[PDB]
């Protein structure tokens, strides 16, 4: 029961528009968890993360966010790291999707 | 207002 | 959308060492969180989280503190009896959970009563449909369901969901009306994106809705028609989804988006606009 992730901003990004880069994570299980949103491969400090809840098929979601602004060349990420895995998973945002 | 198991069985 | 629900989310994770494990209850009502207890708070304590809870006086918060300290205390007891139906290590990381609820019918009396039981993730126990039989998941839970039977468990549950279940739901309804009716209407955009030589991938774009319910189409000519991502939380309260098809150049114009949402006086129809 791995992570399930989308990296997404909350509003249609602009480049030079502050917004809010979000990390969904979801359908895991157990609880424990370690999420980072990354700037050029670099952890994100203070960032915050919602309260631990479940959904009605047992797994565990969380939202972790920060503000950011979007740039042409900044090279925005979410990485977990979690029992489950054999490794980091690392999604790219796309402001695309 | 949640559930009382407390009043019942515990696994 | 749907019938009105409550539900009680609580999970129990042990510890390592003498620690207690840790508990924690979420309840919903009309799936938005409403409460919330954790033992790893400084002052445990069931708190309002949505904030048309603060209605409510001094003695229901103690009294549900009370119950939530009764309910770790339950946790704590069937986890350890757990260890020993499976024969695990002590000592070690292992997760209980419950989810209990109802849903209401048209008469304001109980339409469905939930009641059911996980170890490690997966199904344990359950409470059937019918409010008197269980379902016993595994081998080990063939020794709960025995107890269970013996001591006439179901009907202590089937009287809470029945009763108080849908008499507080009632009660929250009302108290949350003014923050539970109003809605937020999607805000719809089709995007262009180049997919390949001679194709298109057109995206239908449903943001900042509330509640989460939400029904995304695509339709050639009229007809219906798929890549959809999972309903994600915006951050704000509110939700996105998006639905996204892949359409031959020159076409674009023959495909339409329909967005269905219950904050919408109609649904919403939309085309890619270049």
């Amino acid at each position: 029961r791995t992570p399930k992730i989308q990296v997404y901003s909350r509003h249609p990004a602009e480049n030079g528009k502050s917004n809010f880069l979000n990390c969904y994570v979801s359908g895991f299980h157990p609880s424990d968890i370690e999420v980072d949103l990354l700037k050029n491969g670099e952890r994100i400090e203070k960032v915050e993360h919602s309260d631990l809840s479940f959904s009605k098929d047992w797994s565990f979601y969380l939202l972790y966010y920060t503000e950011f602004t979007p740039t042409e060349k900044d090279e925005y990420a979410c990485r977990v790291n979690h029992v489950t895995l054999s490794q980091p998973k690392i999604v790219k945002w796309d402001r695309d999707m | 207002s949640g559930p009382d198991n407390g009043a019942v069985a515990v696994l | 959308m749907g019938p009105h629900s409550m539900r009680y989310f609580e999970t129990a994770v042990s510890r390592p060492g003498l620690e207690e494990p840790r508990y924690i209850s979420v309840g919903y009502v009309d799936n938005k969180e409403f409460v919330r207890f954790d033992s790893d708070a400084e002052n445990p304590r069931y708190e309002p989280r949505a904030p048309w809870m603060e209605q409510e006086g001094p003695e229901y918060w103690e009294r549900e503190t009370q119950k939530a300290k009764g309910q770790e205390q339950w946790f704590r007891v069937s986890l350890r009896n757990l260890l020993g139906y499976y024969n695990q290590s002590a000592g070690g990381s292992h997760t209980l959970q419950q989810m209990s609820g109802c849903d209401l019918g048209s008469d304001w009396r109980l339409l469905r009563g939930y009641l059911q039981f996980a170890y490690e993730g997966r199904d344990y126990i359950a409470l059937n449909e019918d409010l008197k039989t269980w379902t016993a998941a595994d081998m080990a839970a063939q020794i709960t369901r025995r107890k269970w039977e013996q001591s006439g468990a179901a009907e202590h549950y089937k009287a809470y969901l029945e009763g108080e279940c849908v008499e507080w739901l009632h009660r929250y309804l009302k108290n949350g009306n003014a923050t539970l009716l109003r809605t937020d209407s999607p805000k719809a955009h089709v995007t262009h994106h180049p997919r390949s030589k001679g194709e298109v991938t057109l995206r239908c774009w449903a943001l900042g809705f509330y509640p989460a319910d939400i029904t995304l189409t695509w339709q050639l000519n009229g007809e219906e028609l798929m890549e959809l991502v999972e309903t994600r939380p915006a951050g704000d309260g509110t939700f996105q989804k998006w639905a996204s098809v892949v359409v031959p150049l020159g076409k674009e114009q023959n495909y339409t988006c329909r967005v269905y949402h219950e904050g919408l006086p109609e649904p919403l129809t939309l085309r890619w606009e270049p």
